[PDB]
C-alpha cells in the first residue's frame, strides 16, 4: 500500500526528540551561576531553554 | 613522447606541494629550522672583517 | 642430539613370518581409492583417524582422569610454582624502590613524566 | 534423516538468497552500509568542532605566556591557590 | 634556501603513485614494470638536486608537517631529518634499486604474477626510506617494522616448498627477539626526558645511559646479522635473486647497524658500551670467516662475506669513528647487488644448479660478466686502488693507535686475509677448471636489460669513493704516522692467501692423490651451532613445556 | 628389501657420494675401478653371515665419511628449487563454477571437456565389476590387471591419467 | 602568524660572494632557471584566491570566561559551589599542559639552529625550562593521584602537605 | 611450436566484485569532494582581536572553519 | 540518549509485520540508519562533562565504546543467513528479536548514569545470549556450556548486590556517579577487604583471570550459526568496563592488595598465549587469543595513573574489531569444509585468492605495525607498566614474542597445496562473504588517521 | 609412545604416504613433526660451547 | 624457455652404448634387454645408467632399477617425468 512497515518507522526519531525536549523544559532550574554560564542582562542564556 | 607521459607524473605535485609549503612558514609558528652559516673570515650580507 | 635415531638394524631371520602387516594398509589404500574416485561425491571423505584423534585429545582425558598419583600432583610445582616467585621479585622492588623515592630523592628535576 | 543444499550458485550470479528483489539486498548494504555512512558520516567527524575545548586552550596558552613574560608575573608558580585562606593546623 | 627540502619532499612522494594508479585509474597499454622503471627515472635526478646544495652552503631542514594526536605534554606530530645521511645515502641507494629492476625483468621475465612483485618491491623501499628522513624515535618504529613484514613477503614468495615459509617464519622470528631491545630504549626515555625527540635527547647528554643503549645494541643485532643471531641470514636466501640482491646488499643488514650511527652524541661516554660494541664485532668476522669455507652454493659464499663485513662495521662504532663507519655502507652498497646480479645471470645460464661444484671455466662464451667478478672480487681482496679503499683502509688504520681488547686486533687483521680466500675460490672452481657440467650447453648473455644493468653500476663502482671521499666535509683529526715494520703489512696481510689458497686448491688439484681423508673435524663448515639448537628449542618449548601447562 | 638389492641401494650412492668429494673430472673417474675394486672382492659365494661381513663391516669407511653437504640433484626429494612450481601449482579442475562470459574464452576446450568425462562417468559397471572378483578378499598392492583384460579404462581414471603437468 | 617574542630567533646573518675562480659553476644555471617555471602556476593562483577569498569575510570570536570563585570555598556537604571549583580547576590544568608545551619548542628553537656548539650557547633554555618542569610535578601534578584527576579532593593536600610537612617541620626552619 | 592452455580458478566474481566498492565510493565521495573544495575557495575564517562582540556575544558558530 | 533506544525498540515490530523472504530485506535496510543518528547527537565538547539528560544518561562522555555496539545487528544477519535458511520463518522471526532484545538493554548500558542502573542492566543479559547458546548450536556440549556460561557469571554478580545496596544506604546514595564528590577514603581493615573484593571479583568473571576463564573456550567453541552470538559474546567480555566506573572512585585507595590480581594476570598473560600453539579446533583457536590481549587491561586498570588510560581503552575496541573478524573469516570457510579441524583444511591460497589480503591484514593487526589503533594501545600500556617496575618489560616482551609465532601459524597453514580430496569447495568467495569480512578493516585502519575520537577523559 | 622423531615427507612413493597426500590411519602425534626431523652426521661433541670457550 | 623433442632421447641411450667399451655397436636399437650380454649383478644393473647419471641423472629411484631390464622401458618413463612430449 503506502508502507507503513518501510520509513514511517524512522520517523519515530522526531517522534523520539519530541519526548526528548519535554524534560529540558522542566529542568529550568537555575539561570543563576558564575562560569558563562551568566544570564547575566542578555537574552542569549535565556533562549534555547 | 615522452612529452605528455613525463610532464604529468613529477611536474604538476611539485605546483601542489610547494602550494602547503610557502603559506605554511607563516602559519605554523615554526617553519624549517635553518642552521647557521658556518663562515671562517666576514663578509656575506653583513660586513664585518677578519684577519 | 635428539636423536640416534637407528637408521640400520639387523635381520633374517628373527621371526620371519611378520609379513603381511602389508595386507593391513593394503586393505586400506583398497578401501580409500575405491572410496576416492567415483564420479558425483561433491565433499570429502570422514577418515575416522582424524576423529579418534580430536576426541580422544579434546575430551577423554577427564573421564580418564584419576589422581591417583603424585606426578598429576606434580603440577603444583608447576602451576602454583612460579606463581610464588613472581610475588616474591614484585614486592622487593616498590619497597627497596619506595624508601629510596621517600627517603632522598633519586630522579631528576625534568621528571614530568612518569 | 539429513538434507542440505550446496552452494546457492546455479550459474546464475548470486548475492545473498536468490535470484530477484534478493538482488536489491547488495544495493541496500553496499550503498547504505559504505558509501553514505563511511563516506559522510566519515567525513562528518573528520573537521568536527573544536574537541574536548583544546583549540581553545591552544590560543589561550598562546596569549597568557608573553603577559607573564613581559613585566613581572613569573611562569608556573604552583601558589597553594591564595594562601593564608588555608588555616593549616599544626597537630 | 626554501627548495632545499621542496625538492626533497618530491622524492618521498612520488613513490606512492605506481600504488594509486595501481587501484585502476585507467591503466598504461600494461607492460607495467616499465611504467615503474621510469618513475624512478625521474626520482633520482630530483633528489640529487639539494645534495648539491647541501655541500656549499649546509641549512640542514628538519620540518614540522602535520600532528598526530598531543597527549598529556608530549607532542609527536612527524617531521624529516636532512643532516649527513638524508643528503647522502638516499640517492645513493636509490641509484642501486633504479638498477636493479631490470634484472628482474628479465629474472621475472616468465611469472604471470609479474605485478605484485613490482608492488611489493616499492613499499619495500619507502619504509625503508622513512626510517633514515626520521628524526623521530616514533617513526623509526614504523619504519624499523615495515621492512620486517616485507621480508615474510619476499621470501616466502613461492608458496609450498615447505623449507620456504619455514625460513620465512624464521625470518620473522628473530626480528621479534631484535625488537624487545628497542621498545625497552623506548620507554626509558620517556620516564626520564619527557619525550623521544631526537633533537631534545642530544641537548643534555644523559648520565648513565647503560640502562637503555644494551637494549640498542641487542636491537642492533637483530637485523644486522651478529652472533647468537647469525643463521639467519644462510636461510633467508632462500626467495628470488633480486629480492636478496636487494634484502641484504643494499637494505634489511645495514638498517642495524644504522641506528647506533646515529646516536654518535650519546655512544662517546659510558665505557661499558664501547668494549662491549668491539669484542662484539670481533667475533662476527671469524665466525663467519670459518664456516664459508668448503661450502658449496654460490649464494651462500655471497651470504657469509655480506655478514663478514658487518664484523668491521660493528668494530666502527666501537673505535670511536662514526662517520668512517658510514662511508662504508655507501662504498658497499654498489657491491653485492652487482655481484648477485652478476652471478643470476650465470644460474639462469646452465638454468639451475647455483653449485660451486660442476661449473668449469671462465670463457665459455662469458666475455662480460667474468670481467665484471674479477672487479669486486678483486675490490674484496682488500682494496689496492679499488673502491672502498678510502673505507677500508682507514679504518684498519684507525685501529692502529687504540685502546683495544689487543685481541681484539687479533680478531680483525687475520680476518683481513680470510677475505682474500674467498676471491680465488669462485675462481678456481667456477672461473678454472676444465668444462664440468651436464650436457645441452644452453648459455645465452644477449639481453641488453642486462648489458645496460651491469655497464651503468660497473662504471659507478670504481669512481665512487673517488667522488664521494674527494667531496666531503672532514670531521676528525687523522692518524697519519704508521712507523716500520707496523704500518703496509695490512696489504700483505691479503697477498699471502694468493699462494695460500692456489697451493691448496691446486693440491686439491696438484698434488699426491691425497684421496679425500675421511678423517676430518669439519663442525666449521657447518656452524654445529643451527644443528643442535633448532632441534631442541623448538622441542624444548613446544613439546615438553607446552603439554606441561596446557589441557 | 631382499638382500640381492641391499647392496645395490648402497652401490649407487656410494659412487654418488664420491663425487661430490672430487675436483677434477679424471680425479673421480681415475677412482672408478679402484673403487670398484673393493666391491669386486667378494664375487660369488654364500648368502649368509660368511659374506653379510661385507656389509656388516660397511658401515664403517661408508657411513664414516659421509658425503659432507654433497649434490643433490636439484630436482629431488631434497634440495634447492625441487617443489618451487607451486605459484601456478596446476589447481586441475577448478573450472566448476565461471558465471559465464567468462566460458566465452576457449570454445574449443570446454567443448573437449565433456567429451572425455563418458570414460570417467561411465566405467563403473565394468572396472568396478571385476574389482570386487579381482581382489580375493584384503591383498596387496591394488593394481588392476595391467590391461584390465579387454581395455585398463584406466582403473586409476582419470586424476593418476591426466594429471598435473609441471613448467 | 603570532608574535616573535614567544618564539625567539637571532636574526639571519648569512654569508654570501665567494666564488674566487673561473672554474664552471653550476649554481647560476641552477636558481636562475626553475626558480621561473614554479613562479607562474603557485604566484598567480595564489593571488587569484586571495581576492577570491576577500570576497567576503567570517567572524570567530575571543572565548573568555569568567573567573568569580576560586579555591577554598566551599562547606564539605555542598555540590553546587564544589562544582564550580572544579569547573575553575579543570581549566586551570588543561592549559598548564599546553604551557610546558610551548617552553619545549623554545628549547627545539635553540639547537636546530647553532647545532655545532649548542651547548656553551643560547644560556638560557636548559636554565629556564628545568625551573619550570621543576616547579610542574610539584603542586600542579597529583603524582600518584593522576587517575582520577582528584580536583581539589587531592590538588590542595600535596599543597596541604606542602605546609603541614614543609617550613615548619625541618627542625628548625 | 610451444604452446600449452594455462589453467586460472576463478577470476569472474572477483571482477564482478571490486566494482561495487570503487563505483559507490565515488557516488558520493567526489560530490562531497567540491565540498572540500569549492567551500576553500569562497568560504573562510577570520581573523582575531576579538570583536568585543557589542554587549551580548554570538551563540554557538564560535568555530573558525566553512563547514563546523 | 535522548531517543535511540525508542528507534531501536521500533525496529522490533517491523520483522515480523513484513512479508514473506523481504524479511531480510526489511530489516538490514533500517538498522544501518541508526549509525548516523548515534553519532549524531554523541561526540560532543568535553570539558567536565557532558551529563546528558537526566537519571537516565550521563551520555558515555569519556568512553564512546557505543557506536561499534550498533554496527552489529546490521552486521550480524548479513553472517547468519549462511545456514540458518532451513527452519521455519517463525522462529527466523524470532532470532531477529532477541538479538534486538540483546542490543536494547546494552544501549542503556554503558551510560547508565548510576551503579544500581548498572548492574539491572549489566545482569539483564544472560538471558538472550543463552537461548542463543542452547538452541541453534550444532552437536553436543551446547547443554553443559550453556551452564558454565551461567554460575560463573551469577554465582560472582550476586555479592555485587551486597555491597551495592550496602554503599546505598551508608554514605548518602550513589545513584549519581556525580554525588561521588563526598567519597570517604577507604583505609585497611578486615572488613574492608571484603568490600573491595566482592565488588571486583564479579568483574573479573566476565573479563577473565588465569583463574577462572574455563567458560570462555565452552561457548566460544561451541557456538551458534555463524559466530551469530560469538561477535556478540566479544563486545559483552569487553562491555564488563565498569571496573572503570568504579575503582577510579570508590575505594580509591587500595593498592595494598592488587599484588594477586597482577602476579596471576601478568604471569597467566604469558602462558594462556603460550598453551595455544597446539590447538587443533580452529574456532578455539582465537578463543584463547582472546584471553591473552584482554587480560593485559587488568593490569592497565589496576595500575592507576594515565597514559595507561590512554591505552587500555583503546584496548578495548582493538580487539573489539579484530577479533571480531577473526571469528568471521572462521564463520566462513566452515561453510564448504564442514569440519572446525586446522589440519583438513589445506589444499588453499590457490582456490580462493581473493580472500588471502583478508587473512593477512587480520594478522597483521596482531603483529600490529605500528600506525594502526593496535600498537597505539600496547605502547602506551607498555610505557605505563615500565614505570610500575622495570622488570615488567621482560614478561610483556616476551608476550610479543610469542604472539608473533601465533599468529602466522593460523595464516601459514593455508599456504601448501595439492588438496588431495575436495570435489567441493567450488564457491568462490560470493559478494557477501567479502561485504561482511569489509567493513571491519575499512574503520579499523580509517580510525588511525585522527585517533583523538579514541581516548579516555584521560 | 609409538617410535617417533620425524615422518620427513623425503622420497615416499607409496602414495601420499608421508606429510602431504594424507595416508588413512597413521597419525601418533603431531603439531612438533609438520616441523622436525631426523638425524645429522657425527654426535653431539658440543664443540659449539667450547667454540665460544 | 628451450623446448624438446622425443628423436634426442633415442640417440642419447643408444649413443652412451658406444661410449661404454664393453658393449660393442653391435648390439639390438632398442631392446637388447640387458641380459643378452649384461653382466654381472652388481655393476649390470646400476651402472648401466651410472653414465647417465651424471648426464641425465635427476636423482633415480629405487624403482628404476628392475623396469630398466628392457632397454626400452628406460626410454618409456624419461618422458614421464620430466614433462615431455605430447
Ligand atoms: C574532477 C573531480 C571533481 C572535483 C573534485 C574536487 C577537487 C578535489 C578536492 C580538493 C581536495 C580535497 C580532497 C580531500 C583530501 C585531501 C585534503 C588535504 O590534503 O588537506 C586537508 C584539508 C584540511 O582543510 P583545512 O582548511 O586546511 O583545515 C580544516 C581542518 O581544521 C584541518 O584539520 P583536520 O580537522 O582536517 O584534521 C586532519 C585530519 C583529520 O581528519 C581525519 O582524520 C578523519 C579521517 C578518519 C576518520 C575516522 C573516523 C571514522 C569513524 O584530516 C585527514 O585525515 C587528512 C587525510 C586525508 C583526508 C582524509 C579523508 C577522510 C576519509 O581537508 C580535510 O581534512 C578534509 C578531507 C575531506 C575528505 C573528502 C573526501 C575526498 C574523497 C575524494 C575521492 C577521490 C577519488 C579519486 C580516484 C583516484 C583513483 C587513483
Ligand atoms: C565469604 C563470606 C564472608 C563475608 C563476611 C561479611 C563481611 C561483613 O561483615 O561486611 C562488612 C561491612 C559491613 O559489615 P559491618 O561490619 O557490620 O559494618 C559496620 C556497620 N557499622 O561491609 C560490607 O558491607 C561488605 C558486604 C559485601 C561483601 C559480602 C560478600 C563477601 C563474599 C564475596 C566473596 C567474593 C565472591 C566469592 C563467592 C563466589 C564463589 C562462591
Amino acid at each position: 500500500r503506502d508502507h507503513w512497515v518501510h520509513v514511517l518507522v524512522p520517523m519515530g526519531f522526531v517522534f523520539g526528540y519530541y519526548l526528548d525536549r519535554k524534560n529540558d523544559e522542566k529542568l529550568t532550574a537555575f539561570r543563576n551561576k558564575s562560569l558563562l554560564y551568566k544570564r547575566e542582562l542578555k537574552p542569549n542564556e535565556e533562549v534555547t531553554w | 613522447r615522452h612529452s605528455i607521459f613525463a610532464f604529468t607524473h613529477v611536474l604538476i605535485p611539485v605546483w601542489i606541494i610547494h602550494y602547503y609549503l610557502k603559506y605554511h612558514v607563516t602559519t605554523k609558528p615554526y617553519t624549517i629550522v635553518e642552521k647557521k652559516p658556518r663562515i671562517f673570515p666576514g663578509d656575506t650580507i653583513l660586513e664585518t672583517g677578519e684577519v | 642430539t635428539t636423536l640416534d635415531p637407528a637408521e640400520y638394524d639387523i635381520s633374517s631371520e628373527t621371526r620371519k613370518a611378520q609379513a603381511e602387516r602389508l595386507a593391513i594398509r593394503s586393505r586400506l589404500k583398497r578401501e580409500y581409492q575405491l572410496q576416492y574416485y567415483d564420479p558425483s561425491r561433491r565433499g570429502v571423505i570422514e577418515d575416522p583417524a582424524l576423529v579418534r584423534w580430536t576426541y580422544a585429545r579434546s575430551a577423554n582425558i577427564y573421564p580418564n582422569f584419576r589422581p591417583n598419583t603424585k606426578t598429576s600432583l606434580l603440577g603444583a610445582l608447576f602451576g602454583i610454582g612460579p606463581l610464588v616467585f613472581w610475588y616474591y621479585v614484585f614486592k622487593t622492588d616498590r619497597d627497596r624502590k619506595e624508601k629510596l623515592i621517600q627517603e632522598g630523592k633519586l630522579d631528576r628535576t625534568f621528571n614530568i613524566s612518569y | 534423516e539429513d538434507e542440505n543444499l550446496y552452494e546457492k550458485n546455479p550459474d546464475s550470479h548470486g548475492y545473498d538468497k536468490d535470484p530477484a528483489v534478493d538482488i536489491w539486498n547488495m544495493r541496500v548494504v553496499f550503498f547504505f552500509g559504505f558509501s553514505i555512512v563511511l563516506v559522510l558520516g566519515s567525513t562528518f567527524v573528520a573537521y568536527l568542532p573544536d574537541y574536548r575545548m583544546q583549540e581553545w586552550a591552544r590560543r589561550e596558552a598562546e596569549r597568557l605566556v608573553k603577559y607573564r613574560e613581559a613585566h613581572g608575573l613569573p611562569i608556573m608558580e604552583s601558589n597553594c591557590f591564595d594562601p593564608s585562606k588555608i588555616q593549616l593546623p599544626e597537630d | 634556501m626554501n627548495m632545499f627540502s621542496s625538492l626533497s619532499l618530491v622524492t618521498l612522494l612520488l613513490l606512492t603513485m605506481p600504488i594509486m594508479m595501481m587501484s585502476f585509474n585507467t591503466y598504461k597499454p600494461s607492460n607495467y614494470p616499465l611504467y615503474v622503471k621510469t618513475a624512478i627515472s625521474y626520482a633520482f635526478i630530483t633528489s640529487m638536486i639539494p645534495t648539491m646544495m647541501f655541500i656549499h652552503s649546509g641549512q640542514e631542514l628538519i620540518i614540522s608537517n602535520w600532528h598526530w594526536l598531543t597527549i598529556q605534554t608530549l607532542k609527536l606530530s612527524l617531521s624529516f631529518k636532512m643532516d649527513y645521511f638524508s643528503m647522502m645515502f638516499i640517492p645513493v641507494a636509490l641509484f642501486v634499486t633504479w638498477s636493479i629492476m631490470e634484472f628482474s625483468m628479465w629474472y621475472m621475465y616468465s611469472d604471470p604474477n609479474i605485478n605484485k612483485f613490482f608492488k611489493y618491491l616499492l613499499l619495500f623501499l619507502i619504509t625503508m626510506l622513512i626510517l633514515v628522513t626520521a628524526n623521530n624515535l616514533f617513526q623509526l618504529f614504523i619504519g624499523w617494522e615495515g621492512v620486517g613484514i616485507m621480508s615474510f613477503l619476499l621470501i616466502g614468495w613461492w608458496y609450498g616448498r615447505a623449507d620456504a615459509n619455514t625460513a620465512a617464519l624464521q625470518a620473522i622470528l628473530y626480528n621479534r627477539i631484535g625488537d624487545i631491545g628497542f621498545i625497552l630504549a623506548m620507554a626509558w626515555f620517556l620516564t626520564n626526558l619527557n619525550t623521544w625527540d631526537l633533537q631534545q635527547i642530544f641537548m643534555l647528554n644523559p648520565s648513565d645511559s647503560n640502562m637503555p643503549l644494551i637494549g640498542l645494541a641487542l636491537a642492533a643485532t637483530g637485523k644486522s646479522a651478529q652472533f647468537g643471531l647469525h643463521p639467519w641470514l644462510p636461510s633467508a636466501m632462500e626467495g628470488p635473486t633480486p629480492v636478496s640482491a636487494l634484502l641484504h646488499s643494499s637494505t634489511m643488514v645495514v638498517a642495524g647497524i644504522f641506528l647506533l650511527i646515529r646516536f654518535y652524541p650519546l655512544t662517546e661516554n659510558n665505557k661499558y658500551i664501547q668494549s662491549i660494541t668491539l669484542c662484539l664485532g670481533a667475533i662476527t668476522t671469524l665466525f663467519t670467516a670459518m664456516c664459508a669455507l668448503t661450502q658449496n652454493d654460490i649464494k651462500k659464499i655471497i651470504a657469509f662475506s655480506t655478514s663478514s663485513q658487518l664484523g668491521l662495521m660493528m668494530v666502527t662504532i666501537g673505535i670511536n669513528q662514526p662517520y668512517l663507519a658510514f662511508l662504508h655502507i655507501c662504498t658497499h652498497a654498489f657491491f653485492k647487488a652487482m655481484l648477485f646480479m652478476c652471478s643470476g645471470s650465470i644460474i639462469h645460464s646452465l638454468n639451475d644448479e647455483q653449485d660451486i661444484r660442476k661449473m668449469g671455466g671462465l670463457f665459455k662464451a662469458m666475455p662480460f660478466t667474468t670481467t665484471a667478478l674479477i672487479v669486486g672480487s678483486l675490490a674484496l681482496t682488500g682494496m689496492p686502488f679499488l673502491t672502498g679503499f678510502y673505507s677500508k683502509d682507514l679504518i684498519i688504520e684507525a685501529a692502529n693507535t687504540s685502546y683495544t681488547n689487543a685481541w681484539a686486533l687479533l680478531m680483525t687483521l687475520i680476518a683481513t686475509s680470510f677475505t682474500a680466500i674467498y676471491s680465488t675460490r669462485i675462481i678456481f672452481f667456477a672461473l678454472l677448471g676444465q668444462p664440468r657440467f651436464p650436457t645441452l650447453v644452453n648459455i645465452n648473455e644477449n639481453n641488453p636489460l642486462l648489458i645496460n644493468s651491469i655497464k651503468r653500476l660497473l662504471i659507478g663502482s670504481l669512481f665512487a669513493g673517488y667522488i664521494i671521499s674527494n667531496n666531503i666535509p672532514p670531521t676528525t683529526i687523522p692518524q697519519m704516522t704508521m712507523p716500520y715494520y707496523l704500518k703496509t703489512t695490512a696489504l700483505i696481510v691479503t697477498i699471502l692467501g694468493f699462494i695460500l689458497a692456489l697451493e691448496i686448491s691446486n693440491m686439491t688439484k696438484n698434488l699426491k692423490y691425497h684421496y679425500p681423508s675421511n678423517a676430518f673435524k669439519f663442525s666449521t663448515l657447518l656452524g654445529y651451532f643451527p644443528t643442535i639448537m633448532h632441534r631442541l628449542a623448538p622441542y624444548m618449548n613446544l613439546s615438553m613445556s607446552q603439554k606441561s601447562a596446557s589441557s | 628389501l631382499t638382500h640381492q638389492q641391499k647392496v645395490l641401494r648402497l652401490y649407487k650412492r656410494a659412487l654418488r657420494h664420491l663425487e661430490s668429494w672430487c675436483i677434477h673430472r679424471d680425479k673421480y673417474r681415475y677412482f672408478a675401478c679402484l673403487l670398484r675394486a673393493r666391491f669386486d672382492e667378494h664375487k660369488n659365494e654364500k648368502d649368509m653371515v660368511k659374506a653379510t661381513q661385507l656389509l656388516r663391516e660397511a658401515e664403517e669407511e661408508f657411513w664414516h665419511g659421509q658425503h659432507p653437504q654433497p649434490y643433490i640433484f636439484p630436482e629431488s626429494p631434497g634440495g634447492t628449487s625441487y617443489e618451487r612450481y607451486e605459484c601456478y601449482k596446476v589447481p586441475e579442475w577448478c573450472l566448476d563454477d565461471w558465471h559465464p562470459s567468462e566460458k566465452a574464452m576457449y570454445p574449443d576446450y570446454f567443448a573437449k571437456r565433456e567429451q572425455w568425462k563418458k570414460l570417467r562417468r561411465e566405467s563403473w559397471e565394468r572396472e568396478v565389476k571385476q574389482l570386487q572378483e579381482e581382489t580375493p578378499v584384503g591383498g596387496p598392492r591394488t593394481e588392476a590387471l595391467p590391461p584390465a583384460r579387454k581395455q585398463g579404462d584406466l582403473p586409476p581414471l582419470w586424476w593418476h591419467i591426466v594429471t598435473r603437468p609441471r613448467e | 602568524s603570532w608574535d616573535k617574542d614567544v618564539y625567539p630567533e637571532p636574526p639571519r646573518r648569512t654569508p654570501a660572494p665567494s666564488p674566487q675562480t673561473s672554474l664552471p659553476n653550476p649554481i647560476t644555471y641552477l636558481t636562475k632557471a626553475f626558480d621561473l617555471l614554479v613562479d607562474r602556476p603557485v604566484t598567480l593562483v595564489r593571488e587569484f584566491i586571495e581576492r577570491q577569498h576577500a570576497k567576503n569575510k567570517y567572524y570567530y570570536y575571543h572565548r573568555e570566561f569568567r573567573r568569580v570563585p576560586d579555591i577554598t570555598e566551599c562547606q564539605e556537604k555542598d555540590v553546587l559551589c564544589m562544582f564550580e571549583a572544579e569547573m575553575q580547576w579543570r581549566r586551570d590544568y588543561k592549559v598548564d599542559q599546553e604551557i610546558v608545551n610551548i617552553i619545549q619548542e623554545r628549547l627545539k628553537a635553540c639547537q636546530q639552529r647553532e647545532g655545532e656548539s649548542h651547548r656553551q650557547n643560547c644560556a638560557k633554555e636548559l636554565e629556564q625550562f628545568t625551573q619550570v618542569v621543576k616547579a610542574y610535578q610539584d603542586r600542579y601534578h597529583d603524582l600518584g593521584a593522576h587517575y582520577s584527576a582528584r580536583k581539589c579532593l587531592a590538588k590542595q593536600k600535596q599543597r596541604m602537605l606542602a605546609e603541614r610537612k614543609a617550613a615548619k617541620e625541618a627542625a628548625a626552619a | 611450436g610451444k604452446r600449452l592452455f594455462i589453467i586460472k580458478p576463478s577470476g569472474f566474481y572477483d571482477k564482478r566484485f571490486l566494482k561495487l566498492l570503487r563505483f559507490y565510493i565515488l557516488l558520493t565521495g567526489i560530490p562531497v569532494a567540491i565540498g572540500i573544495t569549492l567551500i576553500n575557495v569562497f568560504i573562510g575564517e577570520a581573523e582575531l582581536a576579538e570583536i568585543p562582540e557589542g554587549y551580548v556575544p554570538e551563540h554557538w558558530e564560535y568555530f573558525k572553519h566553512p563547514i563546523s | 540518549m535522548l531517543k535511540y533506544i525508542i528507534p531501536t525498540i521500533m525496529l522490533m515490530p517491523l520483522t515480523w509485520l513484513s512479508k514473506n523472504n523481504m524479511i531480510w530485506v526489511n530489516s538490514t535496510a533500517h538498522s544501518l540508519l541508526i549509525s548516523f543518528t548515534s553519532l549524531l547527537l554523541m561526540n560532543q565538547f568535553g570539558d567536565n562533562s557532558l551529563n546528558f539528560s537526566l537519571l537516565f544518561f550521563s551520555d558515555s562522555l569519556s568512553t564512546p565504546l557505543l557506536i561499534l555496539t550498533m554496527w552489529l545487528l546490521p552486521l550480524m544477519l548479513m553472517a547468519s543467513q549462511h545456514h540458518l535458511s532451513k527452519e521455519n520463518l517463525t522462529r527466523k522471526k524470532l532470532f531477529i528479536t532477541m538479538l534486538i532484545s540483546l542490543q536494547l538493554f546494552l544501549i542503556m548500558t554503558f551510560t547508565a548514569m548510576e551503579l544500581i542502573l548498572f548492574y539491572i542492566l549489566f545482569e539483564a543479559t544472560l538471558v538472550p545470549t543463552l537461548i542463543i547458546i542452547t538452541r541453534w548450536g550444532n552437536q553436543t556440549e551446547r547443554l553443559n556450556a550453556g551452564l558454565y556460561f551461567l554460575f560463573y557469571t551469577l554465582a560472582g554478580s550476586l555479592p555485587l548486590l551486597v555491597a551495592l545496596i550496602y554503599i546505598q544506604n551508608t554514605v548518602g546514595s550513589l545513584n549519581f556517579l556525580m554525588l561521588q564528590y563526598w567519597v570517604q577514603p577507604v583505609h585497611n581493615s578486615w572488613s574492608n577487604v571484603f568490600m573491595w573484593l566482592a565488588c571486583m571479583m564479579a568483574f573479573m568473571v566476565k573479563m577473565p583471570l588465569y583463574g577462572l576463564h574455563l567458560w570462555l573456550p565452552k561457548a566460544h567453541v561451541e557456538a551458534p550459526i555463524a559466530g551469530s552470538m560469538v561477535l556478540a559474546a566479544v563486545l559483552l567480555k569487553l562491555g564488563g568496563y565498569g571496573m572503570l566506573r568504579i575503582t577510579l572512585i570508590l575505594n580509591p585507595m587500595t593498592d595494598f592488595m592488587a599484588y594477586p590480581f597482577i602476579m596471576l594476570s601478568l604471569w597467566g598473560m604469558i602462558m594462556t598465549s603460550s598453551i595455544c600453539l597446539r590447538q587443533t579446533d580452529l574456532k578455539s583457536l582465537i578463543a584463547y587469543s582472546s584471553v591473552s590481549h584482554m587480560a593485559l587491561v587488568i593490569v592497565a586498570i589496576l595500575i592507576q595513573t594515565p597514559w595507561s588510560y590512554m591505552g587500555a581503552t583503546a584496548l578495548m575496541i582493538a580487539h573489539g574489531l579484530t577479533s571480531s573478524m577473526l571469528f568471521c573469516l572462521a564463520n566462513s570457510n566452515y561453510e564448504r569444509i564442514h569440519s572446525r579441524t586446522m589440519i583438513l583444511a589445506r589444499g588453499l591460497q590457490t582456490l580462493l585468492p581473493l580472500m588471502a589480503t583478508w587473512w593477512l591484514l587480520a594478522s597483521l593487526t596482531n603483529l600490529a605495525l605500528p600506525p594502526t589503533i593496535n600498537l597505539i594501545g600496547e605502547l602506551f600500556v607498555v610505557m605505563s607498566t615500565f614505570s610500575w617496575s622495570n622488570i615488567t618489560i621482560i614478561l610483556m616482551g616476551v608476550n610479543m614474542v610469542i604472539t608473533a609465532l601465533y599468529s602466522l601459524y593460523m595464516l601459514i597453514m593455508t599456504q601448501r597445496g595439492k588438496y588431495t580430496y575436495h570435489i567441493n569447495n567450488i564457491s568462490p568467495s560470493f559478494t557477501r562473504e567479502n561485504a561482511l569480512m569489509s567493513l571491519h578493516i575499512l574503520p579499523l585502519l580509517l580510525l588511525t588517521l585522527n585517533p583523538k575520537i579514541i581516548l579516555g577523559p584521560l | 609412545s609409538q617410535q617417533e622423531r620425524d615422518p620427513w615427507y623425503d622420497w615416499d612413493h607409496p602414495d601420499l604416504r608421508l606429510n602431504w597426500g594424507e595416508p588413512m590411519h597413521w597419525d601418533l602425534d603431531m603439531y612438533i613433526r609438520n616441523r622436525v626431523d631426523t638425524s645429522p652426521t657425527p654426535v653431539n661433541w658440543n664443540l659449539m660451547c667450547k667454540h665460544l670457550f | 624457455a628451450p623446448p624438446l623433442t622425443l628423436e634426442g632421447i633415442k640417440d642419447r641411450v643408444l649413443y652412451v652404448l658406444k661410449l661404454y667399451d664393453k658393449i660393442d655397436p653391435e648390439k639390438l636399437s632398442v631392446n637388447s634387454h640387458f641380459m643378452k650380454d649384461l653382466g654381472l649383478d652388481s655393476l649390470d644393473q646400476v651402472e648401466i645408467i651410472m653414465a647417465m647419471e651424471d648426464e641425465f641423472g635427476f636423482e633415480i629411484p629405487d624403482i628404476d632399477a628392475e623396469k630398466l631390464m628392457c632397454p626400452q622401458e628406460i626410454v618409456d618413463y624419461i618422458a614421464d617425468k620430466k614433462d615431455v612430449y605430447e
